[PDB]
Formats: C-alpha cells, sequence, structure tokens
C-alpha cells in the first residue's frame, strides 16, 4: 500500500477466471487483545471457511480454553489445493499454522446449541 | 440485447455460471426466429443442475442459419465457428437488419472463406496470417497471386430476406454453480402435511416452537438422529416437526 | 516507381525467323509480367501472366524463360498474324498497375463478353461517366478495374473498386486523385466511373476488365497448369469508348 | 397426429377456448400457429409464435403455449365468428401437422392466383401452377395445403426461399416435382401417379418466413392464402 | 516429457549421478541417450542402449535404466565437465522427446557442414541444405535438432536411411517437407510459414542406426553434429 491505496504485487497477469465473489461482509475484523482463529479444508466442493473472534488478556500464547468457530462461508469451487501461504502488509507478524487429522471427537451441546467441551478419543 | 456483437470468426463467448439461471427472460427481449434447442427441451432446462453455461454471440447470414447444427458443414463452419456431435446446446437466432444495416454498406464483420486445413471443434482462432496461394512465395504483402483470409459480408437495407445481419446466440450446456429457479409455495399452519426443506422430505406437523437456532443453522435433530426441528429458509423462524399421527 | 522500358522500338523481322522481346524494371520484380498481345484497334490479349504459365487462346508459339530483373520470350515460328504490338505488364503491385511502351512488330517493310459505354463531346458540358456492364462472368464476384489507352502513348492506369467482399474502399493513381471517383452498382451488374473536372489530356480509351476472385477455396485445389485457371481468376480486356476534346 | 374436438359452442359476450394438443416434439418444441377459414373461402394465419398478431387480425383474439399443449381464447365472439379453427405444428418427422378442426357455432396488393384442373387422369399427368407478383417472391417462400372437400387441411409440400430444401408428406413422399422459377416469377408443382383418392383444392399458400421450418421454428406462417382448383378426379 | 533436475552439483572427486524419469510409452518401452554439449559447441553422445558407450566416450561414465527411469553417473568428474546434460526417448507417437537439461556446476573424417541463415521470412519461404561426406550417407540416417538460445534441445524431423517414412514433430507437423539425394550425398529440410518461436540453429544429427527409430528402438543414437546455423527470425 502506497498512500487506490493498495496494488497487485502477488501476481503479474490474469486469465480466464472460474469463481468471483464479492463477500462485503468482511472475514478479518479489527478494533485486552484480540485473537482470531481459521480452520480451512479442502472438500470435494467446498472449502469450508471456519472463524471465531474472541478477546485474549494473556498475551504469551495459545490461551486454555474452548471456543468454536462458526461456519461463514462455503465456496462451491472444486480444485485440489495442496499448498497455502499467508500474506502480509507493509505500512508482531504471529501467525500459527496447525494441521488437521481425523480424530474422533465427543462434542458437548448446551441447551442453546453452542459447543461447551469436546473429547479426543485418542 | 448488447449494442455491438462481434463478427463470426470470434466467439467472445461469455461463460455465465455461480448464479440460478431464469430461462424464462429471454422470451421477453427480441422476437426470435430461430430456437433450435439440440440435445435439451426448451421447457425442460428450469429443472437440471448444470456447471458451467457458455454463451458467445455473432452475426451470420440468413441462409447459412440451418448450416449451424451439430453435424453439419458449411461456408464457414470449418474455419470459424464448428459444432461437434457431443454438442448439445439451444441455436438461438434472430434478425437485426434495423440496426446492423447502414445505407453505404458496413464491412465490420468478418468471415474466413477457406483455411489451409478444418479447424477442430469447440475451438477459437483469431489469426491474420495472409492466405498463400500460389507458385510464387507471398512476403505479407497484398499482390496479385496473394488473398487476405477474411472476408467482409457487406449488408446492406436494400438487400432482401437473406441477406440481412442474423444475430445468432449459441447457448451451450456443459457438465454445479448454475441451477434452475426453484419455486416456493404457502407455510400452512399445523397439520400433517409433507414438506420439503432443501431436500428435508418427510411428514409431520409444523408447529410454532420456541428454541433459539444459531445464526447458521437451518434443521436439527433429536437424540436418536431424527428430525423434528427445521427453520424456514424464507423468514427467520424456528419451526418443530412433530410426527404425524 | 517501377519503370517497365522495352528494348526493341521497330522490328521489321519477316515471317519464318525468330523474335526476341526483353523487358527491364528498376526495381527487382517477382514472377508478376503479364505480357499483352494488342492488335491495331481490337482489345489486348494476354499471353504470358506472372511470366510462369502461358494464357489461353494462343497457340504455342510462345516459348519463353527468364526470372527477376529480365524475361524472354523466343518465338521459334513465323509470323502468320503477328501485326500487334507486344507489351509488357507487372503484377507484383496490385494498386500501381503499370504498362510499359510496346514494340511494334510488323510483316515486312467463349461466354467472355462485356461491353462499355459514356464517350463523346467532352469540352461542352465536362462530365464524363463511363459505364461498364458484363454478360460473362457473374458480375460481382471480381473486383472492378479500369485501365485507358491513349492514341499513341500506350497503355495506362485509372482505377479500381474492390470487390464486395475485400471491403468498399479505394485506391487510385496520382493523376486522378480527387478527379476519377469509381462507384459500383453491382445490384444491376453495371459499375459507373465518374470523371469530373475533365481536362484537355484526358483523352484516353478506357478498359474495364477483371481482377483478383475474392472466393480462393476454389483456386487451392486447382493447380494454374490449364485453362481452369484462366476460366475462374483471370483479366480479360475488351471494348472501349471514345473522348473528342475541342475549344 | 394431433388429437382435437369436431365442434365447440359459445354465446355472444363470453370467452370461449380452443385446446389443441401435439406432443413433445411439435407444441413443446415448435410453435403453434392459429387458423381460420370461412366457409366458401380461403384461410388466414390468426396468431404466430404463440405470442404475435399480424395487423389484420385484432387484440381480440388471445393465443398461449403452455407445455405440450395449445388453446385458443377469443375474447367477446361475434355473430361472424362461425368458422372452422385448425392447428399447426412441425413434428421430428419434417412434416406439418394439422389438428382436427372446431366449428366454431354461436348461439346469437398481395395476390395468389393459381389454375389447372378439369381432367384430372388418374393415372396420367397434370400440370399445376400458381402466380405470383408483388410481395417479393424471391425472399418470401411458399407452401402446399390441399382440402378436401367436408374434411381438414393436408399438408402437401413446402419450399423455402432460396429454393431449396423441399420436404414431402408420407402419402406421396417421392413422387412430385416442386419448384419455383425467380426470373418469370411463378410456382409449380408436378403430379404423377395419382389416385382417385386425392380430391381436393390444393390452395396456393404464401410463406413468411424464408428457410425451411427445420431451421426457422419461430418465424413460419402462411399469411397469404389463394383460391384452389377444385380437381374433378374419379373414375 | 522427461523429468530432469534443471542443475546439479558436486565436488572433483565424488561421483555424482542424473537422473531422467518418464513415462513408461517412451522410457521404459525404448532406451535412452545421454548427450553432453558445452557452452559454445555441438553436443554428443555418451551413453546408448543403456549399458554400451562409443570410442571417443571413455569408461568413466555410467548410465543404466530402471523400469521406467535412467541415471547417468559420471565416476570422478573433473575440472571439465561443466555443461548441460539432456534425456533421450522415442515414444511410440512418433516423436523424440528430450529432457530438461542439467547444468553441472562443479565446485572446484566425418563432418556435417550445413548452411542456410540471415534472413528468415516469417511467412514466407526458407530451404535449410545439409552437406554429407566420408560416414556412408546411404547407410545412416539424420536427424534434426533445434536449439533456441538458452533452451533445451528440440527435435524437429526425421528420416530413414532408406529415404522412406518420415515423421516430424507435434509442432512441425503438416508445414515442413524435408528431401534428401542419396546421389549428391546432401540433406535437405524446405520449410514454410515460419513463426516467430523457430528461433534456434537447427543442427543437422547423424544417426548410427539405419531404420526409423520406430523399428529400431534398441540401436538409435545421434552421434556426429555439425554447427548450427543461428536464425534470425524476427518482425
Amino acid at each position: 500500500v502506497y498512500q487506490m491505496e493498495s496494488e497487485f504485487r502477488v501476481y503479474s497477469s490474469a486469465n480466464n477466471c472460474t469463481f468471483e465473489y464479492v463477500s462485503q461482509p468482511f472475514l478479518m475484523d479489527l478494533e485486552f487483545k484480540n485473537l482470531r482463529e481459521f480452520v480451512f479444508k479442502n472438500i470435494d466442493g467446498y472449502f469450508k471457511i471456519y472463524s471465531k473472534h474472541t478477546p485474549i488478556n494473556l498475551e504469551r500464547d495459545l490461551p486454555q480454553g474452548f471456543s468454536a468457530l462458526e461456519p461463514l462461508v462455503d465456496l462451491p469451487i472444486g480444485i485440489n489445493i495442496t499448498r497455502f501461504q499467508t500474506l502480509l502488509a507493509l505500512h508482531a507478524a504471529a501467525y500459527y499454522v496447525g494441521y488437521l487429522q481425523p480424530r474422533t471427537f465427543l462434542l458437548k451441546y448446551n441447551e442453546n446449541g453452542t459447543i461447551t467441551d469436546a473429547v479426543d478419543c485418542a | 440485447n448488447a449494442t455491438t456483437f462481434a463478427s463470426v470468426y470470434a466467439w467472445n463467448r461469455k461463460r455465465i455460471s455461480n448464479c440460478v439461471a431464469d430461462y424464462s427472460v429471454i422470451y421477453n427481449f427480441a422476437p426470435f426466429f430461430a430456437f433450435k434447442c439440440y440435445g435439451v427441451s426448451p421447457t425442460k432446462l428450469n429443472d437440471l443442475c448444470f456447471t458451467n453455461v457458455y454463451a458467445d454471440s455473432f452475426v451470420i447470414r440468413g441462409n447459412e442459419v440451418s448450416q449451424i447444427a451439430p453435424g453439419q458443414t458449411g461456408n464457414i463452419a470449418d474455419y470459424n465457428y464448428k459444432l461437434p456431435d457431443d454438442f448439445t446446446g439451444c441455436v438461438i437466432a434472430w434478425n437485426s437488419n434495423k440496426l446492423d444495416s447502414k445505407p453505404s454498406g458496413n464491412y465490420n464483420y468478418l468471415y474466413r472463406l477457406f483455411r489451409k486445413s478444418k479447424l477442430k471443434p469447440f475451438e477459437r482462432d483469431i489469426s491474420t496470417e495472409i492466405y498463400q496461394a500460389g507458385n510464387k512465395p507471398c512476403n505479407g504483402v497484398a499482390g496479385s497471386n496473394c488473398y487476405s483470409p477474411l472476408q467482409s459480408y457487406g449488408f446492406r437495407p436494400t438487400y432482401g430476406v437473406g441477406h440481412q445481419p442474423y444475430r445468432v446466440v449459441v447457448l451451450s450446456f456443459e457438465l454445479a454453480t448454475v441451477c434452475g429457479p426453484k419455486k416456493s409455495t404457502n407455510l400452512v399452519k399445523n397439520k400433517c402435511v409433507n414438506f420439503n426443506f432443501n431436500g428435508l422430505t418427510g411428514t409431520g406437523v409444523l408447529t410454532e416452537s420456541n428454541k433459539k437456532f444459531l445464526p447458521f443453522q437451518q434443521f436439527g435433530r433429536d437424540i436418536a438422529d431424527t428430525t423434528d426441528a427445521v427453520r424456514d429458509p424464507q423468514t427467520l423462524e424456528i419451526l418443530d416437526i412433530t410426527p404425524c399421527s | 516507381e517501377i519503370v517497365l522500358t522495352q528494348s526493341p522500338a521497330t522490328l521489321s523481322l519477316s515471317p519464318g525467323e525468330r523474335a526476341t522481346l526483353s523487358c527491364r524494371a528498376s526495381q527487382s520484380v517477382s514472377s508478376y509480367l503479364a505480357w499483352y498481345q494488342q492488335k491495331p484497334g481490337q482489345a489486348p490479349r494476354l499471353l504470358i501472366y506472372d511470366a510462369s504459365n502461358r494464357a489461353t487462346g494462343i497457340p504455342a508459339r510462345f516459348s519463353g524463360s527468364g526470372s527477376g530483373t529480365d524475361f524472354t520470350l523466343t518465338i521459334s515460328s513465323l509470323e502468320p498474324e503477328d501485326f500487334a504490338v507486344y507489351y509488357c505488364q507487372q503484377r507484383s503491385n496490385w494498386p500501381q498497375y503499370t504498362f510499359g511502351q510496346g514494340t511494334k512488330l510488323e510483316i515486312k517493310g467463349s461466354e467472355v463478353q462485356l461491353v462499355e459505354s459514356g464517350g463523346g463531346l467532352v469540352k461542352p458540358g465536362r462530365s464524363l461517366r463511363l459505364s461498364c456492364t458484363a454478360s460473362g462472368f457473374t458480375f460481382g464476384d471480381y473486383a472492378m478495374s479500369w485501365f485507358r489507352q491513349a492514341p499513341g502513348k500506350g497503355l495506362e492506369w485509372v482505377g479500381f473498386i474492390r470487390s464486395k467482399a475485400y471491403g468498399g474502399t479505394t485506391e487510385y493513381a496520382a493523376s486522378v486523385k480527387g478527379r476519377f471517383t469509381i462507384s459500383r452498382d453491382d445490384s444491376k451488374s453495371i459499375a459507373y466511373l465518374q470523371m469530373n473536372s475533365l481536362k484537355t489530356e484526358d483523352t484516353a480509351v478506357y478498359y474495364c476488365t477483371r481482377d483478383r476472385y475474392a472466393r480462393y477455396d476454389i483456386l487451392t485445389g486447382l493447380s494454374p497448369a490449364g485453362a481452369d485457371y484462366f476460366y475462374y481468376a483471370m483479366d480479360v480486356w475488351g471494348q472501349g469508348t471514345t473522348v473528342t476534346v475541342s475549344s | 397426429v394431433l388429437t382435437q374436438p369436431p365442434s365447440a359452442s359459445g354465446t355472444p359476450g363470453q370467452r370461449v377456448t380452443i385446446s389443441c394438443s401435439g406432443s413433445s416434439s411439435n407444441i413443446g418444441s415448435n410453435t403453434v400457429n392459429w387458423y381460420q377459414q370461412l366457409p366458401g373461402t380461403a384461410p388466414k394465419l390468426l396468431i404466430y409464435s404463440n405470442n404475435q398478431r399480424p395487423s389484420g387480425v385484432p387484440d381480440r383474439f388471445s393465443g398461449s403455449k403452455s407445455g405440450t399443449s395449445a388453446s385458443l381464447a377469443i375474447s367477446g365472439l361475434q355473430s361472424e365468428d362461425e368458422a372452422d379453427y385448425y392447428c399447426a405444428a412441425w413434428d421430428d418427422s419434417l412434416n406439418w401437422v394439422f389438428g382436427g378442426g372446431t366449428k366454431l357455432t354461436v348461439l346469437g396488393e398481395v395476390q395468389l392466383v393459381e389454375s389447372g384442373g378439369g381432367v384430372v387422369q388418374p393415372g396420367g399427368s397434370l400440370r399445376l401452377s400458381c402466380a405470383a407478383s408483388g410481395f417479393r417472391f424471391d425472399d418470401h417462400a411458399m407452401h402446399w395445403v390441399r382440402q378436401a372437400p367436408g374434411k381438414g387441411l393436408e399438408w402437401v409440400s413446402v419450399i423455402s426461399g432460396d429454393g431449396g430444401s423441399t420436404y414431402y408428406a408420407d402419402s406421396v413422399k417421392g413422387r412430385f416435382s416442386i419448384s419455383r422459377d425467380d426470373s418469370k416469377n411463378s410456382l409449380y408443382l408436378q403430379m404423377n401417379s395419382l389416385r382417385t383418392e386425392d380430391t381436393a383444392l390444393y390452395y396456393c399458400a404464401k410463406d413468411r418466413s424464408y428457410g425451411p421450418p427445420d431451421v426457422f421454428n419461430y418465424e413460419y406462417g402462411m399469411d397469404v392464402w389463394g383460391q384452389g382448383t377444385t380437381v374433378t378426379v374419379s373414375s
């Protein structure tokens, strides 16, 4: 961003785009700090983007506490993605990268429908 | 109902997807003269689910509209636009003499008369290589034995019916981002009737529930994996599903 | 810019001997030479086009060779009716058909048919408009070209309009720009030519012939070695009118 | 083959409907054309393209093509609306199929002249010509529809505007010769080996489209008709 | 397509390996040929038939084809072993596919003369000839390998020793017309309608076998090369 207020330094050119989405509601939000987690998958037809924004106060590492991620957008695009990479801006940069495994869990649902705890059987 | 289409050698095929296709507004744009639907049915298109629908526009002669069909050749069918045997798409044609015919003649629409070979189907070539016909080499210059590959139509309003501009739109179907306009109905009161909430098929009585669904769910199951609650995807409101008597 | 001049001027070779025809040029022209053999009073007749193959109609007494900046045509037969001027025309520059001063040789010392119109006195009412209606080939699929023939000066270029296929543009010479405007009426198998602002030097005999066949699909299948290329894609001269000027 | 009831009824002041069904290859895919022929005259096109009407026919007639069936709604029928209505369609076998005819009984310039009749000689030969002048015969196409005395319309043949594709009916397929003369502006139909079972008039109809009915499946229609010649084919 | 690493490295005194994998239609069914081209010179055959080497190449080089992949082992590399190595395989689809090139970077008579260059005229015509004398041209076959500046080797066409069946590449088929003369002992290549992406040298390669590589899938190999002519095809 030079300070319009943006650029396209990621790519050099374009081609036959097969899918596009405006998605006016932004995923990443803004303003005790704030932690945002994102879960991405590779389902046959959907991408299943999960997100959740919770305030944190320890500011050391991933805090202790059970928080679920509500689904936001399920892009109906089929593609074999085997590589990903984050993006950073210029005018602190901590980001975690985990790995999903087929594990058995026992989800506990509250009276209002929110998940309060889970149990990894393995 | 655009302003200016391309020629017959080019396609300008704009792919349409990611939206529901309503095949009922095209009948309220302009009076068509040819509504061939090779492969499918004109009425039976708002029910199938396709993945990628392509749409091209071009202007070709009126005498040669019957030549744009699967398994049929012609003058402009081996070099500029070919329909293969797996081509199942509706070919909509309509005259446009009132908009693409000037008294002094228009030479903006071009067509190829003969290539070096037959072009393969589902292919588009915009090469402007000057044709090389003879026993003497042509160095990319217009001479005697060297001919241009592109020829103009020359549409005029004084010409009779048949040599007029005909905007023919080739709509294709290929194989789920584009579907048909699923029509809804009216929600009845508490009575054991049939219901279908986006695939949820079953019987039961729809009664006013008191649950509070989170703003990312539609239906819900009981302790024995039985659907007994759903939210109408028309207006935010919970609905209990009790089994029929 | 390519000047084509003939070396012989007056050959009085009696029939029963050989005859040579040399034609040079400044710019190195490829195999695009057209040889005409025109009787005095009648219409010109092409002998060998593009200096590569012969025409149709003339006998086999036209064996020649050569390519580039020189051409040759050795006639090893007698001269029964060789009382005609042997010209030369280039086919390289399409909108710049240029002729040359032919050599006058003497004895000692068919559905293709077209008519023309437009002529007479030119000084009173300085407006002459020649017309060209053909009854041979299908009028319309071939471009319409014009050529004038001044008395005792040789063959000359006028202008042309391309056929209906390859656009409706135009291209004229330097001495006819802004004065000679050609209009085509292929809907009625007629081609017109307006000659506004006429002078005393424009008293030549104009001729309308054929030009390139914009339809080329057939020309690739049949090889230009027989009468077919002469029947489909070939220009043929016709009759011409007269222009009279006075004070 | 199309099912159509023989006759309907209606009172002056009410709107009635005339239904005419067809298979999924003639109405479900092609268009329906309605015609009306007063007793003793030539038919005329009323509704074409299922949504349009010519300038001669007023807006009092309504039409609609819903799925694989057709309907002819006559809003406010008058005392002059007493005639027979026929249907029109194009099947996949390249044929102009008709309906059955509806005898509506109430309870209250372009010229196409054709000649040729008299002795038909069922087993010899007969020449039939149709004149045409004043409507740009080189552009508009033609038709061939015969009508037996007391029966409905029978499709014979049709030619495009360019003089190309023509289609024959199963009963006379491969025996006639339909061709036109763009220089003389006349239409001919040579008939050979005719039986004693084809007593009709062979009305010379004028088409409004250009090409064959297989490609232009949204513009075909017989606007202008003519006075046919009643044949006398017998033993 | 033959998978090959872009560049390898090694110290003087150790043995390095150069692998080149491929499908079972080109390597698994045929033999692999290794080549070495110093910067600014012509390539040369190193290992043929996956188990033999010519007299010019010493026994220090090793080659082996295990299954559907090959390997080039250079035992005891010296300071002069700094060049690019390409793979060679003849697929059953009548095409000669090369590798990608391995830029080995260290950390320490028979004459084929060809002419024809200068003005390329991309759109006209161009004749390319290659002389041959001193190796029994009537027996050994010939090849045509082009190399763009900064790119790898690309096969153009092939001609048998008997002058019978000939083949071209998938991108040059239909435009070139090859020719040869057994009496004059010369190789020709008539080219027409050259595009702007044909900038190369067109090396005149000499085969060691007799028939085309499709029938003799265990003896083909380009032993002697020539000095190609750099074309200047541009706008």
